[PDB]
DNA sequence: CCCCCCCCCCTTTTTTCGGGGGGGCCGGGGGG
DNA sequence: CCCCCCGGCCCCCCCGGC
DNA sequence: TTAGGGGGGGGGA
């Protein structure tokens, strides 16, 4: 859980798993001859499986049936079994295994897990279940195909109504907070366009990349915003007009002479960045932005140590404008 | 509020006996008798707006107490604060204390319950249980999907129906003998056509129309006056547009319809209102034309309602009129 | 130094160089500025729309307009959260960006602009006509950036305080502007220079800057490249003397952004392969894309105009690929995850493609 | 007049275990543990208007006799229930010492746990655990998902099924009797088609029939208690033509004064739940309804709105 | 330093014709008589219903509730009298429930001798909340009680330009009133009275040609016109405005460029429609303004068939739809053009 | 003993208004 | 004159369909 | 029908 975040690497982790049947048939066999109730081996499988290895839940269920039903057989194993069968809500793997599965899909698994269990799935994390979905709609071998209809053309309306489900979640997330199309998000999220491509994992469940992906977007998109205000007085343009059309250019009279002129750039460079007035982490971000083939990280590695060093020892010996005065 | 004069129509002819409640007949007679027997339940008044159920609870509640009610009722409503807080508090102890003035029971009144959150509701359930014996709840209605089951279990239903013509016409009566008007037989039948079953529209209305009036004394309201104060379409523009659509070709049909609009500056949505009412009523041979002609006037409206082009909407809606009625042939 | 799109941006209305017309009708306007109503102008990226502002701008009050401070202001939303808003502001105007504070941007115009509208100016700022300046000019940026509540704030502001100030709001387009605010303010629209203009601005700062042309014909092949966008073209000129030793020849290559040659990368690989693991891939480089703010937008409408010049697709394709381009360029208007709608339209493309 | 007539879901109430209709096993074993004793844990859940919480109280009087009083804790929605509250009262009323039977315990009752915050839950964990030889703890809800796992496994668990057509009219016969109500077949089968398995709201029916009509027939029983809606929209929807559906939308729905938003929510319930229709058509519809609900939320609530959903919908089966 | 204090008239007289001429008195108001007769009758009647003013942009709405209020209490007890709340203020449930309720119970300001002897004074105060179409439908239907309880002495004015966006509730509760659009056949006398007053020479047709381009909005019709009488006095050469300039000032596009734009679409070559579509963008040009054009020349022709102007229409109700939402010019004008070359 | 099989359990975290709950200072009052 | 008590703003975190 | 991969623990040639 986020919360347990800062417990990360402090403690000694030890993890208890459920119990198998075997290590507790011996204890409920003596407390079932103790309670002088007649209970079948066979059954405890069953029972423990109910409960999904919870031994307390299972003492409280012998307790429970004794009271009336003195014989635990096969004859109403079954009744128990559905009567006190546990309702946890799934984890979201669990949900994007279950609800990309073609079994359900199909008129007997349609009629056996109906539509509304369906969108009940979804509720059981209705934060994180349309991000696996999308996660995880082009990583299957589909068994649902309509005939003369190709894996793609699937894909294709699962992704149309992916892009609905987004734009009924802008609608509820705002400032009308129109909480009551819940369901019908989960319908244009999860269940159609799992439907579309339900089959057969072709491959492992994957964590969606979209908070992480977020998360890098908006720290960039800070950087930037820092650079553009840094350079506000210079340049006539907004960020993304920076971003577009002003780093290129800065590229080749910021970095790129330090790979032609060596460490004689130093004065050239310095000079610029006052013009600017950019300093050095200025630097060290907007080299950071270039994308594709234009990526800098090799070329400044590269970059002898003497050079960078004697950079940093000149940009550090010298007073250099400010821009915006924090007062 | 120096005096009763200066109110608005709409609050001057609030009913303050159950006898002047109209159009209601069936609900107003089973609380009378209920009333009269001592045996009412929980109610529920659900219902469209401008029905009379706030007016009618009000004058069971005078009926029940008298003419000091309003301070033997706990009264509330959306204006006011109806958190959970209050449920457990302001509404607990009035349930359970005894009336100061007399010795009977005590009324709550949820007016525009809709508007509850669900943790008040749910915090409502036993407080109606268990001061049964001495309170009673009315909760009133527009939406009933706002409202949670167990609440809706525990409460007997009545559902306020939109105004009959009748009732509608015997007001419109009463209003005119009160402020000597004079409501001609066509305008009484636009104003009733207009109002879709609301008495506040029909009441207002009618105010605009008596300010239109010249001298009101020696003048009457005819069809004309109510149709120029409203800046509504005549019947005659509908017919004559569709007439236009359906018959004429584009250059006839969008100048007719620009001279229609340009006439008396008539909106767009009035006219397509108007020609969907009057197509209601077509006997159809194919059901895709329906089909046509219902999807894409949604559509219009729809687009309408977020503004755009004018000239642009009432040629789409002439495109889709003369598009959707080319299925009638094969 | 200076970059020379900086270096030589004109200061002044007389130093204007293209659409003489439009120099005309700004002198017009500030002949008599008291009366100056609400302006909004509206034209392509990079044309000069800015430098146009200050340059009128400075016409009505002075040089005095381009000594330009920036400061912070701090703000409370309803949550208690702490919000920083950078203005940049001289003795007669100032300029703000409503939009970095995103959905908040409402509170900008609540607060700010009508603290600024709520104060008369009392310093002595003697005009042409001989009587002090009675109004501050406003400068919104990215005006098509705000959200309908922050554009419905300023409507009755504008009407109000119009004799405290004036407002200049400069747009790209006029499309997400909501009617109310376009009918308060006095449309101007901004062509973009002609490529002989372009190319005799380029000579022009070449000259200056010392720079060996072969040929004059560089100028009129860099002027084509950048699609009228001034900015564009000069940075490009200056990027080209820089690979070059301050010497261009008639052979220099026209160097493209790199976020370009990746979204032609794209366009590649979407055309030869048409498949679910080609899509998976896609999403890839979209991703990478949209997390080094490069906006959605405008990748969308890059690939489009990218795929549309294939030589290889027929006009079918062409029609489908620009038809699925206008829905999902309204999904992203009308959505908030960039990736889910840029996905859908490249699934869309390679399934027509096929 | 300033006199209530005491309802007939209070004055008829039953008092004791053999008075309950319904869920026979499980009323078995709750007389059963109130004979033996040794109460457990228990959480019981179910539709509203079955018998939960007068089960619970049943329980609760028949084993704890005079000792009622000092030996129960009843808390519901109605009452503060913080963590609070559950940290001081309940805990207090666990350590409270108290004489009791040689086989009896404390009972504490939560009436609508599923409105209680999950801290709450969480802090009962330990009071029920320590204290567990004195007190036990017996919760009544709706949606049993709502209880913490962790609680989940400390109770038993009594799932309550709808009450069958033949014991809501067996009650209603006994109450009839009890209450010499004169009444025709057709009109107890009215009140208990329109009751839908919940005994209070069939009680209220028929008291209100009597109150307001006296003779318990079909005519008068639907004069109080109207058609349900939603089979009315699932009519609606599974008409063969279109003129059918949007007859049926204009003459029962849209005149009878019903709103927009109960019609489309009522569509969407109703699809949702249409097994004889293939599920994939029922995601178009929903789809369909979906778009319409979304419009019908930003303002325009037209009857041309529900039509144009009705023409999309036939033109899916199409 | 400090500036003297500016006089009322003085102040107005250098102000945007928009805000210079806005009218003072309910008499001033164009083309609203419909209902303006109805609130003039009221400062006899005084019995003033709750009102809710709809209609497009620059109509007069916001102009005839501010004149009724000053006719109705006049300059002095006008501002203890009023509540205004617009958009840029807040407006949560909280404030209906706390400022609103707060300020229509209370009691009303009590009037001086000459107020009463001047002017009607009615015995209730009016609060006027412009933009109602931003407030959620919780603070809306806070309003409902609130609005009948305390009717005696409280009005309540709602302003909106989009009438769907009110609940249903608070229309039943208000009398309507709709403002029509002001075009050339209603508006030309307050558009020609404003150049007579402005001494603005302009040739014959040039006012009916602004407030046609206008479309409805006066506001936009006078902002044209000042800034044709700016260009004409900058000019300095005593000549008549022409409709050339005032085309030319309102961006619309030159009837050379559209026949050029209908002869490509005919031509329905891709490639060539493409590239005459992005030389086009390049000088800036409304995407709506080309749509309207367009409609106007292709639906007005009569060199096309039925079928082909029925498909024209839904068209261009998809193309304006979809700009109206906000989306990128350029595609849009790019996709209608190749469908129509493909009709 | 390493090897085999089976079973269970882990991959990992963004946000527009309104209401409700829970914790923490603060300040008014009473009292010694 | 100063300490204890205990009600009253402020603040921050968590849901939101059925 | 078991998503892939790692950790636990009873059985055993
Ligand atoms: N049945 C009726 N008979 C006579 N006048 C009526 C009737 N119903 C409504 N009216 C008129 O409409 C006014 C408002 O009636 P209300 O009962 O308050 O409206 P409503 O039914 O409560 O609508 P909602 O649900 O509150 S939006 C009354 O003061 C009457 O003038
Ligand atoms: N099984 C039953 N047998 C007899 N009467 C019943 C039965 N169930 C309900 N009733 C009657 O309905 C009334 C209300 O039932 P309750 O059990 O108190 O409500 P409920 O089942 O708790 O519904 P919720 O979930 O609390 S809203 C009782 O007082 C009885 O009169
Ligand atoms: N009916 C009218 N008569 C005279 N001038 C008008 C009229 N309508 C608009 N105007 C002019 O337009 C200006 C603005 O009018 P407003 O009433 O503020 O616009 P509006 O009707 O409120 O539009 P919205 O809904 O606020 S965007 C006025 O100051 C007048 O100069
Ligand atoms: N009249 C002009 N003469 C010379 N250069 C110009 C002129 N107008 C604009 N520019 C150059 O074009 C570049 C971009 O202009 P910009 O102000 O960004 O236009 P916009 O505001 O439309 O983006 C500026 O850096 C400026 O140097
Ligand atoms: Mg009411
Ligand atoms: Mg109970
Ligand atoms: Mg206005």
């Amino acid at each position: 859980l986020p919360k347990m975040r800062p417990f990360d690497r402090v403690c000694l982790d030890i993890q208890f798993r459920r119990p198998d049947a075997n290590s507790i048939k011996s204890r409920l066999m003596t407390i079932a001859i103790r309670e002088k109730f007649k209970l079948d081996p066979n059954v405890i499988d069953r029972l423990i499986q109910t409960t999904r290895g919870d031994i307390r839940q299972v003492i409280n269920l012998l307790s429970t049936i004794s009271t009336t039903t003195k014989t635990i057989n096969h004859e109403n194993i079954n009744e128990i079994s559905k009567a006190w069968e546990k309702n946890i809500a799934l984890k979201p793997f669990d949900i994007a295994h279950k609800m990309l599965d073609g079994q359900i899909y199909s008129d007997i698994g349609s009629r056996n897990f109906t539509l509304n269990d369906k969108i009940a799935l979804y509720f059981d994390d209705f934060d994180f279940t349309p991000l696996m979905i999308q996660e995880n709609y082009l990583s299957t071998r589909p068994s649902v195909l309509k005939p003369g209809q190709s894996h793609l053309e699937a894909v294709a309306e699962a992704a149309n109504c992916i892009s609905l489900g987004d734009i009924v979640e802008k609608k509820i997330r705002s400032s009308e907070q129109l909480w009551s199309l819940l369901p019908l998000h989960a319908v244009l999220s999860s269940v159609y366009p799992a439907s579309k491509v339900a089959g057969h994992m072709a491959g492992r469940i994957n964590f969606t990349a979209w908070l992480g992906q977020n998360s890098k977007s908006a720290k960039y998109y800070r950087l930037l915003q820092e650079i553009h205000y840094h350079t506000r007085l210079g340049t006539s343009t907004d960020k993304i007009g920076l971003r577009l059309d002003y780093l290129p250019t800065f590229r080749k009279r910021l970095l790129d002479p330090f790979l032609k002129q060596g460490a004689d750039a130093i004065s050239s460079v310095i000079e610029v960045m006052d013009d600017y007035y950019l300093t050095k982490e200025d630097w060290d971000s907007i080299m950071e932005f270039f994308v594709g083939p234009d990526v800098t990280t090799a070329i400044i590695k590269k970059i002898p140590a003497t050079v960078k060093s004697g950079f940093t020892r000149k940009y550090n010996s010298m007073t250099h404008p400010v821009a915006i005065y924090r007062t | 509020k120096r005096s009763k004069e200066n109110l608005p129509w709409v609050e001057k002819y609030r009913p303050e006996t159950l006898d002047e409640v109209y159009g209601q007949n069936e609900v107003i007679t089973t609380v009378r008798k209920f009333v009269d027997e001592g045996k009412l339940p929980h109610l529920l008044f659900y219902g469209p707006p401008g029905t009379g159920k706030t007016s009618t609870i009000v004058a069971l509640a005078r009926e029940i107490y008298g003419k000091n009610y309003s301070n033997m009722v706990l009264e509330l409503n959306a204006s006011d604060d109806r958190g959970i807080d209050v449920v457990r508090n302001q509404i607990k102890d009035f349930a359970s204390t005894r009336q100061i003035f007399s010795k009977g029971f005590k009324l709550i009144i949820l007016d525009e319950a809709d508007a509850m959150t669900n943790a008040a509701q749910n915090a409502l359930r036993r407080v109606i249980e268990r001061y049964t014996k001495n309170t009673r709840f009315c909760v009133l209605a527009n939406y009933a999907h706002k409202l949670t089951p167990a609440l809706l279990s525990r409460c007997t239903r009545f559902r306020f129906q939109p105004l009959p013509q009748e009732a509608i016409e015997r007001r419109i009566a009463n209003v005119l003998v009160h402020e000597k008007l004079k409501l001609s037989p066509n305008a009484e039948k636009a104003l009733i056509e207009l109002s879709n079953g609301d008495m506040r529209r029909v009441l207002n209305v009618l105010q605009s129309c008596k300010a239109t009036l010249d001298n009101p004394d020696e003048d009457e309201i005819s069809d004309d006056v109510i149709y120029e104060c409203c800046g509504a379409p005549r019947p005659s523009d509908l017919k004559a547009v569709l007439k236009s659509i359906l018959e004429d070709d584009w250059g006839t049909a969008h100048y007719t319809l620009n001279k229609v609009r340009s006439a008396k500056g008539l909106a767009l949505i009035d006219l397509i209102e108007g020609i969907v009412k009057i197509l209601e009523d077509y006997e159809l041979q194919n059901e895709e034309t329906r089909v046509h002609l219902l999807t894409k006037l949604a559509d219009i409206e729809y687009s309408i309602s977020k503004g755009g082009n004018d000239q642009i909407q009432g040629s789409a809606v002439i495109g889709a009129i003369k598009a959707s009625f080319e299925n009638e042939t094969v | 130094m200076s970059l020379w799109v900086d270096k030589y941006r004109p200061k002044s209305l007389n130093a204007l160089s293209h659409n003489e017309e439009l120099t005309n009708f700004l002198k017009s306007l500030s002949d008599q500025p008291r009366d100056l109503p609400h302006l909004l102008l509206y034209g392509p990226n990079g044309t000069g729309k800015k430098t146009r502002c200050m340059a009128l701008l400075e016409s009505i009050f002075g040089p005095g307009v381009y000594r330009l401070k920036i400061d912070v202001r701090q703000f409370v939303t309803a949550s208690n959260r702490k919000l920083e808003l950078n203005v940049v502001s001289s003795p007669y105007h100032l300029e703000i960006t409503p939009s970095d504070m995103g959905n908040n941007d409402r509170i900008v115009i609540q607060e700010l602009l009508k603290e600024v509208a709520q104060m008369e100016q009392v310093d002595f700022q003697d005009s042409k006509d001989g009587l002090a300046h009675r109004y501050k000019c406003v400068i919104i940026n990215e005006a098509n950036s705000l959200t309908k509540d922050a554009q419905a704030a300023l409507r009755r502001t504008m009407e109000k305080y119009s004799k405290n100030i004036r407002l200049i709001m400069v747009c790209d387009s006029m499309s997400p502007i909501i009617a109310p605010i376009k009918s308060r303010c006095l449309l101007i629209r901004c062509p973009a220079p002609s490529d002989s203009e372009i190319s005799t601005i380029l000579s022009d700062v070449v000259t200056n800057e010392r720079i060996q042309l072969e040929t004059k014909d560089i100028l009129k092949r860099i002027a084509q490249a950048s699609n009228g966008n001034l900015r564009v073209s000069l940075l490009m000129l200056e990027s080209m003397a820089l690979n070059n030793e301050l010497a261009l020849k008639s052979s220099s290559p026209i160097i493209k952004p790199d976020w370009i040659i990746v979204i032609h990368k794209l366009t590649r690989k979407i055309v030869k392969e048409r498949s679910v693991n080609s899509l998976i891939e896609c999403r890839a480089v979209l991703y990478d894309l949209l997390a080094h703010c490069i906006p959605a937008n405008i990748i969308l409408k890059e690939l489009t105009f990218s795929l549309l010049d294939v030589e290889t697709l027929n006009t079918t394709n062409k029609s489908s690929i620009i038809e699925y381009s206008s829905v999902f360029d309204e999904r992203l208007s009308l959505g908030n995850k960039a990736i889910f709608h840029l996905e859908g339209f490249i699934a869309k493309v390679m399934c027509c493609l096929d | 007049t300033l006199s209530l007539q005491l309802p007939w879901v209070e004055k008829y109430r039953p008092q004791v275990l053999s008075d309950i209709v319904g869920n026979k096993e499980t009323i078995d074993r709750l007389q059963q543990i109130a004979k033996d004793g040794n109460m457990p844990h228990m959480i019981i859940s179910g539709m509203p208007g079955i018998g939960k919480t007068t089960s619970v109280h049943c329980l609760a009087h028949e084993l704890l006799g005079r000792s009622y009083a000092d030996g129960v804790l009843e808390l519901n929605a109605s009452d503060d229930r913080g963590i609070d509250v559950v940290r001081n009262q309940i805990k207090h009323f666990a350590q409270k010492k108290l004489h009791l039977p040689p086989g009896k315990h404390k009972i504490v009752i939560l009436d609508e746990a599923d409105s209680m915050t999950a801290g709450a839950q969480q802090a009962l964990r330990r009071t029920m655990e320590l204290y567990s030889n004195s007190t036990r703890f017996a919760f009544a809800c709706n949606q049993s998902n709502k209880i913490i796992e962790p609680l989940q496994s400390r109770c038993a668990i009594l799932r309550y099924s709808k009450l069958s057509d033949e014991d809501v009219l067996k009650r209603l016969l006994q109450i009839i009797k009890l209450e010499d109500v004169k009444y025709t077949n057709d009109g107890l089968e009215a009140i208990i088609f329109t009751a839908e398995g919940d005994m209070r709201q069939a009680i209220n029916n028929l008291q209100s029939t009597v109150a307001g009509h006296g003779l318990v027939n079909a005519d008068n029983v639907f004069k109080i208690v109207d058609s349900p809606h939603p089979l009315i929209v699932k009519k609606m929807l599974l008409a063969s033509n279109l003129e059918d559906s949007i007859q049926i939308l204009r003459t029962d729905l849209w005149k009878k004064g019903y709103s927009s938003i109960d019609i489309v929510t009522t569509s969407f319930r109703v699809t949702k739940n249409l097994a004889q229709v293939k599920e994939s058509v029922r995601l178009e519809m929903i789809k369909e309804i979906g778009l319409t609900h979304m419009r019908i939320l930003e303002g325009v609530g037209t009857y041309l709105q529900l039509a144009s959903m009705l023409a999309k919908i036939h033109k899916l089966n199409n | 330093r400090k500036i003297s204090k500016l006089a009322a008239e003085q102040s107005l007289a250098q102000q945007p014709w928009v805000e210079k001429y806005r009218p003072k008195n309910l008499d001033e108001v164009t083309a609203q008589d419909h209902a303006v007769t109805v609130l003039k009758k009221t400062l006899k009647s005084a019995n003033l219903p709750h009102m809710l003013f709809y209609g497009p942009p620059g109509t007069g709405k916001t102009s005839t509730i501010l004149a009724l209020t000053k006719e109705l209490y006049g300059p002095d007890l006008m501002k203890s009298r009023i509540l205004e709340l617009n958009a840029s203020d807040e407006r949560g449930i909280s404030i209906v429930r706390e400022k609103v309720k707060n300020f229509a119970r209370l009691t009303v300001s009590k009037p001086s001798k000459h107020d009463l002897e001047n002017y009607p004074c009615p015995p209730y105060k009016i609060i006027i909340l412009d933009e109602a179409d931003s407030m959620t439908a919780d603070a809306q239907s806070a309003l409902r009680r609130t609005m009948e309880t305390y009717s005696g002495v409280t009005r309540f004015c709602l302003i909106c330009n989009y009438v769907t966006r009110i609940i249903d509730p608070l229309a039943s509760r208000c009398s309507k009133f709709r403002f029509k659009a002001l075009d050339a056949s209603n508006a030309i006398d307050r558009l020609r009275f404003i150049s007579e007053q402005e001494n603005v020479k302009c040739d014959d047709g040039v006012l009916e040609r602004i407030l046609d381009i206008s479309a409805g909005d006066l506001r936009r019709g006078i902002t044209l016109l000042q800034s044709a009488s700016k260009g004409a006095q900058y000019l300095g050469d005593g000549k008549n405005i022409t409709s050339t300039q005032v085309e030319e000032l309102a961006g619309v596009v030159p009837h050379d460029i559209l026949i050029e734009i209908v002869e490509k679409v005919k031509s329905g070559d891709f490639d060539e429609i493409k590239k005459y579509v992005n030389t086009f963008m390049k000088s800036g040009w409304s995407a709506a303004s080309v749509v309207n054009q367009l409609h106007e020349y292709y639906i007005t022709n009569d060199n096309f068939d039925t079928n082909f102007k029925n498909q024209i229409s839904w068209l261009l109700f998809t193309t304006d739809s979809r700009l109206n939402n906000g989306t990128n010019e350029h595609i849009q004008l790019l996709n209608l053009l190749v469908k129509i070359s493909q009709l």
